[PDB]
């Protein structure tokens, strides 16, 4: 379903979840991927409003990201998913992604699961 | 609309939640467009039911060749936003790749003339064809400028003008004009 | 004079701060990237160009009066040694400004090649020449970056100005005119709307009281 | 204007049916022009038959040279445009021509004190005089200019002030600049 | 006390003073101080516009006219000054324009008062 | 209000009537460093008035801590943005002094939870010391400069932690860690 990135937002989201009630991880989870969703809509269309006379490896990372952040994350067909099963996405592409870029999830919850 | 706006109430209850939407201008319509349609705000709210018969009668790469043409046509739209701002300037391959081809689809294909019967009337054959002719063109100027050819040279080319002259072709001739244009597309590109 | 719609328009001035407000967002580290880099480009420019210019005048000074004619001498002999009339490597470069050219300072320079004038200062003032043409491309590309930052400084600047001025507050400011007097004609909707109940609630009365 | 535009019906009756008009600014009030005329907001109809008591009482060398004071303006609008876009370090010596034949137009012609009553009341031994000094500079100037002497030492030069005092002068003061200023103008600026 | 009357209209200020009725330099000063700190904030506008300069040699004079307006003659706590002080120092800070030929005064005030 | 406009009533009355607005951001909020107040969007036309009776009451020199202080934020508000892009090491020492005092700030007199209840209790005599270090170390930060102290050691005081551990105490240990506290600033510039 199509949703924006800062634009959107619940209001009540951790008061109704805990940890380990849709897994303990969650919560520093559930507020990377704002912050890291949010950054390729930057360059999500500026890659050559920007030329090729500048381009740093952070940011060309952060296209990349959206591509398959868009493809796969956002939208998972009207196949059925579970909490479980739509974690293992945001992980797995996190994992392009260096730990020096992560920032929003501690060490701990990177000691479960990258 | 009523008010000049479309925010009221009788646009939106069944002239906006209706099967399709086309907006339109005053300084749209008066260039060579007639009847128009705009190149962004117009969107398709039905369309994903008449895939089955698209693919059956017509031809069967057909959804696959709609969604491919409007992917540009609307996302040059981005760049129309970077215009009204700060204004790009900075010329690269990549970037008027999609300025160009765009321009051409707004010129050419949808400029119609709903006066003559070779600048509109449309059967399956002429559809499909013209429709596949842009596409392959812009898909052969996408790795054409990826090796260092300026978009210069391929705006002076004389497939430029052929685009040009599918406005003015009719129905019946279609199939052998576009029969021999496909080779005018990859020689006067894969070569440079 | 001349005044625009207010319901047609209604609509576009809407659609003004959605072009306007996210667009102005992303311009800011837009900018911020290429100036970021260039500032690479100016500290790392010093590094040969130190070093290089005190081994080049090192000889030069040392010689004009034993020599001073054989100017001559070494242009002559050379083989193709200095390009007097467009020598240069030229390059055309696209940035932010359009096609600037650029164009380092590449041709044959030669390495001890005179002779006369001073037995040791001559071989030397020769060997210095490379300490010319090399150097003098360090900034054949970091001054004429200077230039194209010079376009995009000053389209990017006037943007600012302007935005802080005229424009954010400006396109803001018209909302509210706008508003504010669509609102207000249904004051007159309401009084006159009041009155035609009056007439409905009257007639039904010249039936119930008179 | 009740609205701050005349789309009000009390403010359109003068605009309703035509006439003459006048444009009176708040911008051009703050520095204390008196009057505030723009002519970007005024016309008159009176420009086509005063035509015929021009040239019977006033003078024939008046329907065109009142016309030429117009178009000094008329340009300085197309240019104002383009100072706001980029400063006066990105135009050229002709491009700063009429700018500022179009400051002395205002600072000392758009201005009349409201302290000094002969400036209060003009003739037409007033008009002519001054419209005709104006004349001569311009004609000199674009061939002063082309000699490659820039905008700048001409502002330096005791020329333009004389012509200035326009606005402190009374009416029998009046041939104290009619002839004499008249030569120093296209005298001693050719040469100097 | 901030004080901005870059869009003010002052209808009348010649008339209920005059010369002898307030001071001498009352009605010449009264133009004079408005349109010369005018155009100090006017260069601050056209500079930016094109790169970060457009300034020349007849703008550094003005240009420190806006400072020298600024928290010297603006700013003053709630200090009572007399119409003396005022008129008499404002002719201090009409020092830093070359004097003689103003745009309001002329010779009449200016080796009276400065 | 829906937007945060002013067009509507409710806040066009209300914002004269009452003389405060207290402006919470959404990006000072979401670090979680509390209060999030936004402070060019807060004001309080109360604080006039007022000046007198604090001083009388609370702490002589309480008025003159947080008009001063204030200055800190105005001029890293511009100094964030893109003048401190090439790190703060490129710039003057006088322009570096900002961040330093920065530091101090953000991690003391703007860092609190609502998590932790021995930090969230405050009142006067804590919040009043906590403001008044900040002074005194702004005092002795501009005489590191003057002497060319390094912001390499300057930033790796003890003096620093000092302070931080004394937020983590309601009250109580707060004396005694104002009596250590204070001259550890003294001792700690003149140890260097």
């Amino acid at each position: 379903p199509p949703i924006d990135p800062l634009p959107s937002l619940s209001r009540l989201m951790n008061n109704g979840v805990g940890k380990g009630k849709t897994r303990e991880d969650h919560k520093q989870v559930s507020d990377q991927l704002y912050s890291a969703y949010a950054n390729g809509v930057d360059i999500r269309k500026l890659v050559a409003i920007i030329g090729e006379d500048a381009l740093t490896e952070n940011d060309r990372r952060y296209l990349q990201f959206a591509d398959a952040f868009e493809r796969f994350f956002i939208n998972q067909g009207q196949q059925n998913r579970s909490i479980e099963e739509s974690l293992q996405i945001a992980w797995a592409l996190l994992s392009m992604l260096p730990q020096g870029e992560l920032k929003r999830i501690s060490k701990d919850h990177i000691g479960k699961y990258y | 609309p009523p008010g000049g706006d479309m925010s009221e109430p009788v646009t939106q209850s069944t002239l906006r939640i209706v099967g399709a939407f086309w907006r339109l201008d005053a300084s749209l319509a008066f260039r060579r467009h007639f009847p128009a349609i705009n190149w962004n705000g117009s969107y398709s709210l039905f369309t994903s039911a008449l895939d089955p018969w698209y693919r059956e009668n017509v031809a069967e790469d057909y959804p696959e060749l709609r969604d491919a043409i409007s992917e540009l046509l609307q996302r040059e739209a981005g760049l129309q936003e970077i215009v009204q701002l700060v204004g790009p300037d900075a010329l690269q391959d990549a970037e008027r790749l999609v300025i160009e081809v765009g321009r051409i689809i707004r010129e050419d294909f949808l400029q119609q003339n709903a006066y003559h019967e070779v600048d509109a009337y449309c059967s399956m054959k002429k559809a499909y064809g013209i429709m596949k002719m842009i596409l392959a063109f812009y898909k052969e100027a996408e790795a054409a400028i990826k090796r260092g050819v300026s978009i210069d040279e391929i705006l002076q080319l004389p497939v430029l003008e052929r685009i040009g002259r599918a406005r003015y072709v009719s129905e019946e001739e279609f199939p052998a004009y576009f029969e021999e244009a496909m080779k005018e597309i990859q020689g006067a590109f894969k070569a440079l | 004079s001349q005044v625009s719609p207010t319901r047609m328009n209604l609509l576009q001035r809407r659609g003004q701060l959605r072009l306007a407000q996210k667009g102005v967002d992303l311009l800011k580290k837009k900018r911020d990237a290429l100036v970021a880099e260039f500032f690479g480009l100016v500290r790392e420019a010093m590094e040969a160009r130190k070093a290089l210019d005190q081994a080049a005048k090192e000889a030069y000074a040392a010689l004009l009066l034993a020599q001073a004619f054989d100017g001559p001498e070494v242009v002559a002999g050379a083989a193709l040694g200095v390009p007097p009339l467009e020598g240069v490597e030229a390059e055309v470069e696209n940035v932010w400004g359009s096609k600037v050219p650029r164009l380092k300072a590449t041709f044959p320079d030669g390495a001890l090649l005179s002779p006369v004038g001073t037995p040791a200062y001559t071989l030397e003032a020769s060997r210095a020449f490379r300490r010319y043409a090399e150097a003098l491309i360090r900034v054949a590309n970091t001054e004429t970056r200077l230039k194209k930052i010079g376009e995009e400084i000053k389209k990017t600047t006037r943007r600012v100005n302007a935005l802080e001025q005229v424009v954010i507050p400006g396109i803001r400011a018209q909302i509210r005119f706008i508003q504010q007097v669509l609102e207000q004609r249904e004051r007159e909707d309401t009084f006159r709307l009041k009155r035609i109940k009056g007439k409905i609630e009257a007639r039904e009365a010249e039936e119930e009281g008179g």
